[PDB]
């Protein structure tokens, strides 16, 4: 990577708003993290919660499907971290739902296995699909652990 | 191996 992308990449990640808006061009804003795993700016502001810096690299042209090195969307990132705003902020912005990484696991599994309620619930309101399993045979629900109770209700 | 997805939970 440039350093100019590098930076840009740091600060999504830190949600520096002011170096990110300095950084973002047409060129930069779908750039991705080569020393790493081709993460965009995007991925890491949605995996770090910088709600400010999604909302803004949204707007200039951030590509809300792109996969990174793993096939994971920042949708992943979201779901995972229980960034729920963020989840929202991607579906309405046309993020796919079912979406589904190399070890076709999608965002419901994530939100299922780290105890995400609301946001299952969310992705379900749209489409997911708690009867997808992974490379390991296992559904979304499969993954719930033994005390979320009203996730498993929910999903089944 | 799945890795972890990049990110975090809690901002603190």
């Amino acid at each position: 990577n440039s350093e100019a992308d590098r930076q840009l990449l740091e600060a999504a990640k830190a949600g520096d708003v002011e170096t990110v808006k300095k950084l973002c061009t047409v060129q930069s804003v779908n750039c991705r993290d080569i020393e790493g795993r081709q993460s965009t700016p995007l991925h890491f502001a949605a995996g770090y919660n910088r709600v400010s810096v999604v909302e803004y690299l949204l707007q200039h042209g951030a590509d809300v499907h792109a996969k990174d090195k793993g096939g994971l969307v920042p949708l992943h990132n979201a779901c995972s971290y229980g960034h729920y705003e963020v989840a929202e902020l991607l579906v309405k912005h046309g993020a796919v739902v079912n979406v589904a990484d190399l070890w076709k696991f999608t965002p419901l599994h994530e939100a299922a296995a780290k105890g995400k309620y609301e946001i299952c619930k969310l992705l379900l309101q749209h489409g997911a699909d708690p009867t997808k399993k992974n490379r390991d045979g296992n559904t979304p629900l499969d993954l719930v652990k033994d005390g979320d109770t009203d996730i498993q209700d929910l999903l089944r | 191996q799945r890795p972890p997805p990049i990110g975090q939970s809690f901002r603190s």
